[PDB]
RNA sequence: GACGAGGCUAUU
RNA sequence: AUCUAUAAUAGCCUCUC
């Protein structure tokens, strides 16, 4: 499907790795040090 | 035998054969009447009444929900920026970051609108920035001459960007 | 009249209420009062997502100063109004499915992972029950929304998930918007119901308006000439 | 497996009158049209980014669900799987000349039922809808 | 046709091709003929429907 | 160096 | 009763002397 938005590509992007990462902690998918090390880079970009 | 003048836009030499004078033989003529189309089109509406404004309707909807993506699905396509073809999506994406390098940001938005606002606005700018190909020559021996393309930035006048806006290129078939 | 947006909410909140009214095809201009709006919204929602932080037993804990930034990892509420329509439903998505509940019909204010429920913030002028209700008339129990109105009334939803103190300092704050506001001569400004009809607009420059006036059939000097033969005349015969 | 459990009847010479008509070529369990079977499909394989919970999909949700047991482990390309499902869902209606049998089981051997002078016997494999009958 | 021929008489069909078909087609008819189809349209779409014929009318 | 439109087909 | 609805790429055919 033609993804639709009139915003940035490297906004969307980031914000749906934010979200990826967040549930993934959640859900036990990602454990402390590589959630820390995905946020950190995540606040650099 | 039409009406010839000089254009004030582009300095163009311009015929205009409707309204002409009706043909006096069996050669192919290009003196279309204003008055005798138009009499026919009131013919087609009274014998299909609200199909021009449905028509109408119909396309303005279709406009309205059109993005600028819809461009993409041409063949090779005439690119001003390098005066030559290209893909016709390769030729839409020049030709939007060179809006872009020239404060025209209406592909932004999304919809065709706003782009063809932006192509209308264009050809009011009093100069053109934008991304062309340029060649370098080099010389490998065999000689023979070998071609390195790179992007450069350039600039044109109001003129010239018009004119190359309304140009057609012409190959065979 | 856009200083006082300008000065008080921060760049972000303008930034991000332009934004949505541009998804909605508003002008900020022709429509001052509705962006001021969206911000103090906008605003509401940050302050009600800046109160908790979510720690290693997944319990709310309060903020305060001398706290590091690694110590904020996780907040305890994500923030979905402020967001692009496709970002925030994606956002919305994502939640429901990693959460088991159904995905509501309509887009969310925020969600709380506390209770895992979407909570839709209301901004109310008149009485707060009404808004209350008539917010209850979409979904009603779907999606607990907490209402607040400029003269300190609150409707929280059945299952309260904040503080006395975050309450008090999201009141306090209207209050204080509402006052500077009052002192500044805005408020007639935004209490104003002018919207008229709104379209589309495709207007001609210069040299297309010159293209098309020599662009003519012979026997017309310009277009609009040209447009009002076709539009007037009878061509029968 | 339809060609297979088919069984073919005379060939009969004469002439046969063949009308155009927009027809199925393929017959479907659910047949919807493409863009309730793109939100069915979106639903199906990418419920995080569908978006707008669209009401057109609420007759579909139970097979959406099932549908959703059948993928939750396969390791096949989404992309592939969204082709298969509009396969499966998605409707192709052509114009096509027949003569006499328009249901999709016929169309499918369309090709073998009957020329502008020629009439083959066909009874294909599987079952029948009432309405059909 | 066939059917709605009148008794008695004759009908007689011409197979045509049009000669210079593209030469001869002139743009600014195409703009008249745009505007006469989007006679009661909004402002804003029949300029934007008029645009088209102008520029070919300028082609190069 | 190989365009526009219509139909049909295959593929993702 | 198929009217509706219909993402992208590519191919073939049809449509100046
Ligand atoms: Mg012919």
């Amino acid at each position: 499907r033609k993804p639709v938005g009139q915003h940035s590509m490297l906004e969307a992007m980031a914000h749906r790795l934010r979200m990826d990462a967040r549930l993934d902690y959640e859900s036990g998918r990602m454990s402390k040090d590589d959630f820390e090390k995905a946020m950190a880079h995540l606040g650099e970009i | 035998k039409g009406k010839q003048y000089i254009s004030d836009v582009t300095g163009c030499t311009m015929v205009d054969p409707t309204n002409g004078p009706l043909p006096e033989d069996n050669e192919p003529s290009a003196y279309a009447q204003l008055d005798c189309v138009l009499e026919a089109l009131d013919r087609m509406d009274e014998e299909h009444p609200g199909l021009f404004q449905a028509a109408s309707q119909n396309a303005m909807e279709t406009l309205m929900v059109t993005t600028v993506d819809k461009l993409t699905q041409g063949r090779q396509t005439f690119d001003w920026t390098v005066c030559r073809n290209q893909p016709a999506a390769t030729a839409l994406n020049t030709t939007i970051t060179s809006f872009r390098l020239n404060d025209l940001n209406g592909a932004d938005k999304g919809g065709l609108i706003p782009f063809c606002q932006d192509i209308i606005d264009s050809l009011d700018r009093p100069e053109m920035t934008f991304f062309s190909v340029k060649n370098i020559k080099k010389k490998l021996p065999a000689f023979l001459i070998k071609r390195i393309p790179m992007k450069v930035k350039d600039k044109i006048t109001k003129v010239e960007y018009i004119k190359r806006a309304l140009s057609l290129n012409t190959m065979t078939k | 009249m856009d200083t006082f947006i300008t000065r008080n909410f921060q760049t972000t909140i303008i930034q991000k209420a332009k934004n949505t009214m541009a998804e909605f095809s508003e002008d900020p201009e022709l429509q001052p009062a509705m962006l001021f709006n969206i911000c103090v919204h906008l605003e509401v929602c940050y302050v009600i997502s800046d109160m908790n932080f979510l720690d290693e037993e997944g319990k709310a804990y309060t903020a305060l100063e001398g706290q590091g930034k690694e110590q904020n990892l996780r907040p305890q509420y994500e923030v979905i109004e402020g967001m692009p329509r496709t970002i925030a439903w994606m956002v919305q998505r994502s939640l429901a499915q990693e959460h088991g509940i159904e995905t509501p019909k309509y887009l969310a204010d925020l969600f709380d992972y506390k209770t895992k429920r979407f909570i839709e913030v209301g901004i109310t002028k008149g009485l707060a029950d009404d808004y209350f209700w008539k917010k209850k008339e979409k979904l009603g129990n779907s999606m607990e929304l907490m209402i607040f109105s400029y003269n300190q009334d609150y409707s929280l939803s059945n299952e309260s998930s904040l503080d006395e103190e975050g309450k008090g300092r999201v009141l306090s704050r209207l209050t204080e918007l509402q006052a500077e506001l009052s002192l500044k001569n805005l408020w007639q400004v935004l209490i104003g119901e002018e919207d008229v009809e709104k379209g589309i607009d495709f207007k001609l420059g210069q040299t297309i308006s010159r293209l098309r006036d020599i662009s003519v059939p012979a026997g017309f000097s310009n277009f609009e000439g040209m447009r009002s033969y076709i539009d007037n005349i009878d061509p029968k015969g | 497996m339809r060609l297979d459990n088919a069984t073919w009847g005379r060939i009969t010479f004469g002439p046969v009158e063949r009308v155009r008509k927009r027809v199925l070529l393929n017959p479907l369990t659910k047949e919807m049209p493409p863009d309730e079977a793109s939100n069915v499909i979106m639903e199906i394989l990418f419920p995080k980014e569908a978006g707008i919970p669209r009401e057109s999909t609420w007759i579909h949700r139970e097979l959406i669900k099932e549908k959703r047991e059948k993928l939750k482990g396969t390791m096949i390309t989404p992309i592939v799987l969204a082709y298969m499902l509009e396969r499966e869902l998605v409707a192709r209606r052509r114009f096509l000349p027949v003569a006499g049998a328009t249901s999709a089981e016929f169309i499918e051997m369309l090709h073998c039922l009957q020329g502008e002078n020629w009439r083959q016997i066909y009874h294909p494999g599987g079952n029948k809808l009432t309405e059909s009958r | 046709m066939l059917s709605n021929c009148p008794p008695g008489g004759i009908s007689m069909t011409v197979t045509g091709d049009n000669t210079k078909w593209n030469e001869c087609l002139n743009p600014r008819i195409f703009l008249a003929m745009t505007e006469r189809i989007t006679r009661d349209s909004p402002i804003w779409f029949r300029d934007f429907c008029s645009i088209a014929p102008v520029l070919f009318s300028n082609k190069i």
